[PDB]
């Protein structure tokens, strides 16, 4: 369609460091019992550890590449209804302005 | 129906029978400790399942847009706002249940006329 | 803040004992605390060996009383090219660390996890309230093993081999009621009261 | 007017055409039909940009419709589907409720724990990693030094080709273990019926290739035969000269 | 020449762990670095529950000095944090596996995990975000004669090193006389 | 500065559209929720290039939309200018 | 499609084209229109070759 | 695509396997002893007109 447009990639390890920094449990570590509700988070499909408190990344994301600092052919989803967040960096891609 | 691990190693006590006294001693397998049961109910099948229709109640539904939103009270806080969906369990042979959860009250509450 | 706490800011260590010395960290796999210089046999030789046939393996208390008791070229070739510290890796953790008891009554059998032992670093606040700086470098869990008298292999592949229709229940209890495969614990009581 | 990105061969104006495919390294489930012994299948394809073309295929599958309740995993170079228990020792997880933990979530449902407890009785067998890291795959090449596998042989399997993404360094057999629990889960979620049938004509998973990774295969090919190329003529200058 | 045993008296010492921001770990792995001084203070509560780092201004401005020290597991077990410096120098049990046991050495337990975070306001806070995103033929005779006497196998490869010579005059001596 | 969203295919199972940015927007021609996360720029835009030269095509039925956008490119014209 | 709340079964939701072609439809209409037509298409293509075999 | 094929993803797989080494001490015993006689080649950053 007229507005489509493809995705060509970008190197995910920014986004993996800064969403350590911002507080996760790295899978190390992780047991069921402690935190039996937090959010598995997911980049280009390799999970790479649990989160607690999900909406404030979520909206933090949101802020972020809006403002520009992420590019924005980066994707996030947060599934609410299964604890689920996932991060998609990939090329090939397809998406539309809103 | 549960399984009781061997709190000495963990893993599953496995049934097995008192030769003279007649007791369930769930032993472990893997070292030597042993346990008595309590009931001797062992094992269960359940040839019919009918639950899950109130699946992934998260303390949080209301954050997502997509729910649509509807004016039932809550029978706990009567508050006019409230969040409702589907069954969750999708089976070919479910029903037309709704399923109410207010934000305020966080409680759960359906629609059933029978 | 006022001082209600031990404030020294950190006193770095000795940069002449930094060098040739290497500070991992130990982790334990289980729900109980374990306490090893309370629990254990001592003394305590933690060493780096191969654990091929670890059952068939050495008891110290045994070993100290067997020994009281004795007494064309191809000429072309390529390298495909690796990384040397990985290569290095590779080759001191070709075998991992092992500590056990004097007794061999329990053993514990590290493994290397590169997850994030890098970014880890170590405060302890000394006798004097001295706080030591060390980077750390690596870590490692450890897990206790044959605990439990632990079967083998052939035995074990006739057991899961489709000749039953279920393996029996106490299979195990049987076979150390018959006597075969022992706990190391028990073969070091056996070889120090013969 | 001739905003045009197309190329020019032999003096005829030609033009690449996006192909797609599935989305690589992602989950999906299936339902095999009836007469098959397979009831419920779960696939992982993987890649890594993209040396030898990285298939890396995974399955797990179930069996039966009762009493062939077992969970057979794939894996290359392992001539036989394993039950998973046996892979959960090999990456080095020895006690069974640290395996369930690996795989459920909720302590408190149980249905799935019932779904499972056939797979742990067969996992009765063996109780230590390298005891589990000796089963056989032989699947060549000529084996060396060994008394049946080296463990070491099997490790640096599962180090190196198995699942080809999270890692592939040395050191992360936890992660693998977790990936492996949340496929998993993902598949008994279906043939457990609380989560539905997968799709394959949902667009998200599909991706569009184009000139660039176009290019990148051509160019990764062809680099590759030169890099043959250049190997030789180089040890087969054995006498002079340096060319 | 010392023991083969580890060390045990240091195993009841209290050890503090962090996570630490990549910048921050970096300035603090530094061998130019590390030389005993105090570059920030801390600061916990007399009721605990919130610490913030008072850092020194040694760091000069380009990364914050308020640092919200969030403790991440107040109370940790089963963890020991040892070291390793090295040495001054059926019955068929393998005594040597080339095990080098070097001088190992607990140091202490750890108690507690923190991790270090930069407190937003900090202008160099969140400024780190953005930069995140940024980023002779009778005497060869009888000397043959030693020569096999040397060695009976002689070969002509060692025969031709053992002369210098004509080959075709040294291959018609030695099968006039032997192999 | 946060105007304009890229979307790909799959966060539409995450958000909420609206058709026109009046159609719940307050709160004899033709017959035509308050979360709305996005607008939609426009409904013409769903279209492809063939496809967006059919006047009215809301107006008929959709196989001869097919068969127009796909004898266009038999049509002939100017193709360029040199 | 992704222009309503879940879970609704109104008819204009799921597909119901209430409007006539003099009207025109609205967007979304206009897509399950698509939808039919294109199945009528695919099945037209597929059935041809398969009773031009059966007849031959 | 074709933009991102050539700024990066060019030099990316160059560099990833530019290394290549017949690096010769002796393969056999002596030749006394010999040296490692290094026989290297490795590309660098690449260049297009
Ligand atoms: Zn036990
Ligand atoms: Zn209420």
């Amino acid at each position: 369609s007229l507005m489509s447009c493809i995705s060509v990639g970008t190197d995910p390890m920014p986004i993996i460091t800064f969403l350590s920094e911002w507080g996760m449990e790295p899978l190390e570590d992780y047991v069921p019992h402690q935190s039996p509700d937090a959010t598995r988070v997911f980049v280009n499909g390799v999970w790479h550890g649990v989160h607690r408190n999900p909406a404030r990344l979520m909206e933090t994301l949101r802020t972020l590449r809006r403002k520009g600092d992420i590019n924005p052919e980066v994707s996030m989803i947060r599934d609410i209804r299964e604890k689920e967040l996932k991060i998609f960096t990939d090329a090939g891609r397809v998406y539309r302005p809103l | 129906t549960t399984f009781r691990f061997c709190r000495d190693c963990n893993n599953m006590l496995y049934p097995r029978e008192d030769k003279e006294n007649n007791r369930l001693l769930f032993e472990c397998r893997t070292c030597s400790y042993v346990e008595e049961a309590g009931s001797p109910l062992v094992y269960r099948h359940e040839l019919i399942t009918n639950i899950g229709e109130t699946a992934g109640v998260v303390q949080d539904i209301g954050s997502d847009p997509t729910l649509p939103r509807s004016d039932r009270e809550c029978p706990k806080c009567h508050s006019r706002e409230n969040v409702f969906f589907q069954s969750q369990q999708r089976r070919k042979d479910t029903s037309m249940v709704l399923f109410f959860v207010c934000l305020s009250c966080s409680h759960i509450f359906t629609s059933d006329q029978k | 803040d006022p001082n209600e706490y031990n404030e020294f800011p950190l006193r770095a260590i000795p940069k002449e004992d930094l060098e040739n010395m290497r500070t991992h960290l130990l982790k334990f796999q289980s729900k109980k605390k374990i306490n090893p210089v309370t629990d254990f046999h001592l003394p305590v030789r933690l060493h780096r060996k191969d654990t091929r046939n670890l059952q068939f393996q050495l008891t110290r208390a045994e070993i100290v009383q067997r020994q009281k008791e004795i007494s064309l070229r191809r000429k072309t070739r390529q390298l495909k090219v690796l990384d040397e510290n990985a290569k290095k890796l590779r080759f001191e953790e070709f075998y991992p660390w092992v500590m056990e008891d004097f007794d061999g009554y329990n053993t514990w059998v590290g493994s290397y996890e590169a997850g994030n032992s890098d970014s880890y670093v170590l405060l302890s606040v000394e006798d004097d309230g001295s706080f030591t700086m060390i980077p750390a470098d690596k870590v490692y869990k450890f897990t206790a093993r044959n605990k439990y008298a632990t079967l083998t292999i052939d035995e074990a592949e006739k057991r899961m081999d489709k000749k039953s229709g279920e393996v029996p229940r106490w299979l195990m209890k049987h076979l150390d009621n018959i006597g075969t495969t022992t706990t190391r614990y028990d073969r070091t009581r056996r070889k120090l009261k013969a | 007017f001739d905003m045009g990105g197309y190329f020019i061969i032999n003096g005829s104006e030609k033009v690449l055409i996006a192909q797609e495919r599935s989305a690589g390294n992602i989950v999906q489930v299936f339902k095999k039909a009836a007469p098959s012994p397979i009831s419920h299948v779960a696939e992982i394809r993987s890649a890594l940009e993209k040396g030898s073309r990285f298939i890396s295929t995974l399955q797990v599958k179930l069996y039966g419709r009762s009493s062939a309740r077992t969970i057979k995993a794939t894996l290359p170079y392992i001539k036989q589907d394993i039950p998973i228990v046996i892979i959960f020792r090999a990456l080095g997880i020895i006690p069974d409720g640290e395996i369930l933990e690996h795989i459920c979530y909720d302590v408190n449902d149980w249905q799935m724990l019932e779904m499972l407890k056939p797979c742990v009785e067969d996992g009765f067998v063996i109780q230590d990693r390298e005891t589990a890291l000796d089963f056989i795959g032989r699947r060549g090449t000529a084996l060396g030094i060994k008394k049946e596998k080296r463990i070491q042989y099997a490790k640096d399997i599962l180090q190196k080709e198995f699942l080809p993404h999270i890692t592939q360094l040395e050191g992360f057999e936890s992660r693998k273990a977790f990936f492996l629990g949340y496929m998993i889960n993902r598949l008994l979620l279906c043939a457990l019926d609380r989560k539905d049938q997968d799709d394959r004509d949902h667009f998200g998973k599909k991706r569009l290739d184009l000139a660039g990774p176009l290019l990148a295969q051509l160019f990764k090919t062809l680099f590759k035969k030169l890099t043959k190329d250049i190997f030789r003529y180089m040890q087969r200058t054995v006498e002079e000269a340096h060319d | 020449e010392e023991s083969l045993d580890l060390d045990l008296e240091r195993s009841n010492r209290q050890v503090w762990l962090v996570r630490l921001p990549m910048f921050l770990a970096e300035k603090w792995r530094d061998r130019n670095n590390l030389h005993g001084q105090e570059l920030g203070k801390i600061r916990i509560n007399k009721d605990g529950s919130k610490i913030t780092l008072l850092l020194n201004e040694n760091d000069n401005d380009s990364i914050p000095h308020e640092y919200d020290l969030e403790l991440t597991k107040k109370v940790v077990e089963n963890e020991y944090v040892f070291t390793e410096q090295n040495l001054k120098k059926r019955d068929r049990y393998i005594p040597y596996v080339k095990t080098i046991p070097k001088k190992t050495a607990i140091v202490g337990t750890v108690c507690h995990e923190c991790q270090v975070m930069p407190s937003m306001n900090d202008p160099n806070y969140h400024k780190i975000v953005e930069q995140r995103r940024n980023i002779p033929k009778k005497e060869i005779l009888d000397y043959l004669f030693k020569l096999f006497d040397e060695y009976d196998y002689w070969s002509l490869k060692g025969l031709k090193e053992r002369t210098r010579q004509p080959e075709a005059h040294l291959k018609e001596c030695l099968d006039k006389v032997a192999t | 500065e946060g105007l304009v969203e890229y979307i790909d295919a799959e966060e539409e199972e995450s958000i909420l559209i609206a058709m026109q940015p009046e159609d719940l927007e307050p709160a004899a021609k033709r017959i035509r929720a308050t979360t709305f996360t996005h607008c939609e720029i426009h409904p013409s835009m769903i279209l492809g290039v063939a496809a967006s030269i059919i006047p009215f095509p809301d107006h008929n039925q959709s196989p001869r939309n097919t068969y127009q956008s796909a004898m266009g490119k038999q049509a002939m014209g100017v193709f360029l200018t040199n | 499609l992704p222009h309503f709340s879940k879970d609704d079964y109104s008819p204009e939701s799921k597909g119901f084209v209430e409007n006539s072609y003099l009207r025109g439809l609205t967007p979304q209409e206009f897509f399950f229109h698509a939808m039919g037509g294109r199945e009528g298409l695919i099945d037209t293509a597929v059935k041809t070759a398969e009773t031009g075999y059966i007849q031959r | 695509s074709f933009n991102q094929f050539v700024d990066y993803t060019l030099q990316d797989i160059i560099c990833e396997d530019s290394t290549l080494i017949l690096e010769q001490l002796a393969q056999h015993t002596t030749e006394s002893d010999n040296i490692s006689r290094k026989y290297e080649i490795s590309f660098g950053k690449i260049y297009v007109t």
